[PDB]
RNA sequence: GAUCCUGAUGUAUUCGGAUGGAUUUGAGUAGGAGCGUUAAGCCUUGGACCCGAAAGAUGGUGAACUAU
RNA sequence: AAGCUCCUUCGACGAGUCGAGUAGUUUGGGAAUGCUGCUCAAAAUGGGAGGUAAAUUUCUUCUAAAGCUAAAUACCGGCCA
RNA sequence: UUGACCUCGGAUCAGGUAGGAGGACCCGCUGAACUUAAGCAUAUCAAUAAGCGGAGGAAAAGAAACCAACAGGGAUUGCC
């Protein structure tokens, strides 16, 4: 019987940020209007202000 | 070289005649306690390990049990008429087994033993 | 001490993005800088950069925010010019 | 032992389709050159001839993925604006930096 | 959808990178550098020697990956690559050696961690049939699919494999744009460089029948085996010399 | 059998059972004194097996040991600093031989088998008149106890070969320079 | 290489130093019934009773240290279950 | 010996270098010279032809402050 | 009391120790060269170390976590010569 | 009421034992710097000197969880 390659509720990466950005410290977008880029090449607004 | 402190730890051999008539004179000392009886134990020919030297034999260690028994010398007595004894060695060999066996038998042949008291 | 642009030292890739690097000895395209939002957005970064640190965390988040604003301001004026040029 | 037949079945077996009618270069993003790199080294030794033609394949095949990519429309640049974590780290590359100053200032400093 | 992947079509593609026992610093910076190429991996320690290549299988299994990368270092001293499909097949073996890994500070190229490569290939790869086969397993462990969570939205780098002498060179490269004269592509080498010689392709996962057969493999224990019969050699010619000298002096 | 059951018993250590009277004693053993007697070993298998007897002359010692390092690392273990310990206090026996009893998170604790030289029963007891012998003088400060060895390094094979048959001894013989009077 | 006549060595006890000892086992068994199971070791069984068998094999691998070392903990704690879902 | 070729019977169907060559290279072959030691000279390292700089470190002995 | 021989009978071998992660220190020696501390923590046709591309992890060689033991070796101190 | 067992104490109770000196060589812990070289830094000096603990006439090590790939060796130690 062959392997489904999926991702079980143990695994590590069961659950990954939609921010696609890495170990890197937030320092940078804090001068910018977005906080990183999705999979699929769309940049992610901040919501809003408090 | 002379990076470290070799003078401090430098030695010089000018008690090598004193330690060699030191050595014979032990080696006489022996001989007086074991007068009859040679000063050294019967030693095994063995093969050299490395494919370098494997073609010359040396003396080992000690005989085998098995070859022990071939020969006819009963373990526990071995060591008592003088011959040593290895039981870490193997033959693994019919030619190492028999030419050990013939050097037992020539010590046989050749061996005086009084009996007891 | 000498200047990395007096030496000819390649630009590296690194978490800031090199992007598309332009040739050496060659004609960089000259971007005029003319709009009021565009100098809005450089004269926040130049009074932050010389004000520096505040004590207050609310201060720190209003000049940021006022920086992200004249950024998006920026961005909004560069879509509609382009969508002007673009349909009329 | 070259068992042709086996082999082209083990391929049958896990060949996922990657015909262009059917299956997009976004989805495979595979390119195989149309020119063997053994026939432009002629000699294995020389090791710039090696680099360059391995080089040269790369390159290819960077610009056939581009056009093909930019035909299917995904992003292909990286914009000057997003910051992400990259595979040689920061002090990495402040060293590769480095060495490259250190290397071009002993130049004009011998020249100097 | 446990799958991990936002895509039309879905090519769930699992990687296991798993390291043996005698492996070496330049070895572990090597299957470091390839984990981090590979986000649709995991990162799995020392394996026993003394277990068993299909007990790989079911640690895949347990990791739910469909591809193995065994890293199986001999002596401290030579790397063997085993790429495989687990649980049915196929599976090759390559003598792993010249390893430039990457913090090598001579590359002067970088990439996003995790972004999809583009994969290059050669016009050998497609015309031997044992090519093909490890073709189609290197596009399947460096696939980095198209709609996973964890890859980069954008593209920047070239793994480019290529086959000039009986082994396969394998080059990673920084796609740098640059404006044209009045864009332009530019490459530069940013990860790590080593050379992979087939050995064996077994049809089934660790095991099965053997479909290819290097028959010109020169291994480095061969090579240090030579230097020691050398050396014996010389030692028995030097005695032989020796006695055929004293004979001639007796005559 | 018993012994071979403890033995088990205390291989099979985070168990409920071993678990539950290592707490009851490690809260004994803080209520009691830093270094103090026993009576009879609370591990007497692997007292047996390290040499104790039920004899005139044989005694235990209970040590609590402070657990941690000084970033730098002690060479000697707490093994070895609490035998030390034991043979400064019981100045007149010779350290045997000592084991792990319990652990906490802020002492270790270890009993330490130990033998009068001077008692009639143990001098005449051959097995134990070697440690009768003068050469033996606080083998726990010389190091010549199991950790001792540990920590020397005193195995044979081709990852000992700078620390067997002694360290400081081996680098000596290697950066002595020897000449001969015939060079 | 040379050729020697190959001996047949007789059995060595220092290789059968491999534990086969059936009264050795009798003692492991009731040793393991009296004092019972460590905590990690419950929660294994908790796992393997449940049905999380690749998750238990994970657990006994990140406390115990090795593939090998987990199996074997899986196996004894199976077995255990099997033996206790009998008895009962 | 090494490099770039030229490409023979054939061979396991993929294994090899033969002939003729090259503005090539060897600390090459081309009918062995080395080993040991004495004397003198030079080089390096040790205190290093002799005398002489401020410093740092390890371990000890003592006191000096309307500061109380 | 002791040694051998034979067998339709048996044959017990060291755990907070291996080992995994990690920090320091050390070595020619990240298959971590050894050691120490710290968190987790074993097995019984077992475990350790090597050999090997040869097709599977085959083969080779030893039994760790208990202990004793003269000699060949060192010696600027002791009794002398 | 009495008497055992276990644990913890007292005695100028009977009998012993440790300290300190020495430390040339020996076994451990701890542990520098001067110097040399290198764009810089690791390194070297040195796992040395100083400090601390512990033995003897020798000490230590020592009878393979060793070496090896052999046609095998066979505790430890020291010289070439």
């Amino acid at each position: 019987d062959e392997i489904d390659p999926v991702y079980d509720s143990d695994d590590t990466d069961y659950n990954v940020p939609v921010n696609t950005i890495g170990n890197i410290p937030l320092s940078f977008y804090d001068s910018y209007p977005h906080i990183g880029y999705d999979i699929n090449g769309k940049k992610i607004m901040r919501p809003a202000t408090g | 070289h002379f990076r470290k402190h070799w003078q401090r730890r430098v030695r010089c051999h000018f008690d090598q005649p004193g330690k060699k008539v030191t050595r014979r004179l032990a080696r006489r000392a022996k001989a007086a306690a074991l007068a009859p009886r040679p000063v050294d134990k019967l030693r095994p020919i063995v093969r050299c390990p490395t494919v370098k030297y494997n073609r010359r034999t040396r003396l080992g260690r000690g005989f085998t049990l098995e070859e022990l028994k071939a020969a006819g010398i009963p373990r526990l007595l071995a060591p008592t008429i003088g011959i040593a004894v290895d039981h870490r060695r193997k033959n693994l060999s019919e030619e190492s087994l028999a030419a050990n066996v013939q050097r037992l038998k020539d010590y046989k042949a050749r061996l005086i033993l009084f009996p007891r008291k | 001490v000498y200047s990395e642009k007096e030496l000819g030292i390649p630009q590296l890739n690194t978490v800031t993005p090199v992007g598309v690097t332009k040739p050496k000895g060659k004609k960089k395209g000259k971007v005029f800088v003319d709009d009021r939002e565009s100098m809005n957005t450089i004269l926040a970064m130049v009074e932050a950069e010389k004000q520096g640190q505040i004590e207050s965390k609310i201060m720190r988040a209003r000049q940021l925010e006022e920086i992200r604003e004249a950024r998006r301001i920026e961005a909004e004026k560069k879509e509609a010019e382009r969508k002007a040029l673009l349909e009329n | 032992i070259n068992n042709k037949e086996g082999l082209l079945t083990a391929l049958r077996r896990i060949q996922l389709d990657i015909n262009p009618k059917t299956t997009p270069f976004s989805f495979h993003q595979s390119v195989v050159a149309s020119k063997r790199t053994e026939d432009s080294i002629p000699q294995i030794e020389d090791d710039l001839q090696r680099e360059l033609a391995f080089m040269n394949q790369a390159l290819e095949a960077a610009r056939l993925g581009r056009s093909l990519l930019r035909k299917e429309g995904v992003p292909f640049t990286r914009p000057t604006d997003y910051f992400a974590e990259m595979v040689r780290t920061d002090a990495t590359m402040e060293k590769v930096k480095q060495k490259l100053i250190e290397e071009a200032t002993a130049k004009k400093a011998a020249a100097e | 959808d446990r799958s991990n992947i936002i895509a039309e079509r879905k090519n769930k593609q699992r990687v296991l990178v798993l390291s043996s026992r005698g492996v070496t610093y330049r070895h572990r910076h090597l299957l470091n550098d390839l984990a981090s190429m590979l986000p649709h991996g995991r990162k799995d320690a020392k394996f026993d020697t003394k277990s068993r290549l299909y007990e790989l299988c079911e640690l895949a299994e347990l990791y739910n990956c469909n591809n193995v990368l065994f890293f199986e270092a001999r002596k401290g001293k030579d790397l063997y690559m085993w790429f495989s499909k687990v649980p049915n097949g196929p599976t090759v073996k390559f003598y792993a050696q010249n390893l430039h890994t990457m913090e090598e500070l001579h590359f002067q190229g970088n990439c996003l961690k995790g972004s999809r490569p583009i994969l290059s290939f050669d016009a050998a790869f497609e015309q031997e049939p044992y090519l093909k086969v490890i073709k189609e397993l290197f596009l399947h462990t460096f696939g980095v699919p198209q709609g996973h969570k964890k890859s980069k939205p954008f593209i920047d780098h070239v793994l480019s494999f290529s086959v000039a002498d009986g082994k396969i060179w394998v080059r990673n490269y920084e796609i740098r744009e640059v404006e044209k004269v009045k864009t332009d592509i530019n490459l530069i080498e940013i990860g790590p460089r080593f050379v992979l010689t087939p050995i064996i392709i077994q049809e089934g996962s660790f095991g099965g029948p053997i479909l290819y057969e290097n028959k010109r493999f020169i291994s480095p224990n061969k090579i240090r085996a030579e230097l020691r019969k050398a050396k014996a050699a010389r030692h028995h010619a030097r005695m032989e010399q020796q006695r055929d000298l004293l004979a001639r002096k007796r005559q | 059998g018993a012994l071979k059951y403890l033995e088990e018993l205390s291989k099979k250590k985070q168990s409920d059972v071993v678990r539950f009277l290592l707490r009851v004693r490690c809260w004994e053993y803080r209520q009691l004194n830093v270094i103090h007697r026993a009576s009879r070993p609370s591990r007497p298998d692997k007292a047996r097996r390290l040499g104790y007897k039920a004899k005139q002359g044989y005694v235990i010692y209970r040590v609590r040991v402070r657990r941690g390092g000084r970033q730098l690392k002690y060479q000697r273990s707490l093994r070895a600093t609490a035998e030390e310990r034991v043979g400064r206090r019981c100045s007149n026996l010779r350290v045997l031989n000592s084991y792990w009893v319990n652990q906490d998170s802020t002492y270790k604790y270890y009993e330490v088998i130990l033998v009068d030289p001077n008692h009639k029963a143990i001098r005449r007891d051959p097995r134990i008149n070697w440690i009768c012998n003068p050469v033996h003088k606080h083998r726990e400060c010389r190091g010549l106890t199991s950790t001792g060895k540990k920590s020397r390094g005193l195995n044979k094979g081709h990852r000992f070969n700078k620390t067997r048959a002694g360290r400081r001894k081996t680098w000596k013989r290697h950066n002595t320079l020897s000449l001969w009077r015939y060079r | 290489g040379h050729k020697t006549t190959r001996r047949v060595l007789k059995e060595r006890p220092s290789r059968r130093k491999g534990a086969q000892s059936k009264r050795t086992q009798f003692v492991r068994s009731l040793i393991r019934e009296v004092a019972g199971l460590a905590p990690y070791e419950r929660r294994v069984i908790e796992l393997l009773r449940n049905g999380k068998d690749k998750r238990a094999r994970k657990f006994s691998k990140k406390k115990l240290g090795t593939f090998g070392r987990a199996k074997r903990k899986c196996e004894e704690l199976q077995r255990i279950i099997a033996e206790s879902r009998r008895a009962h």
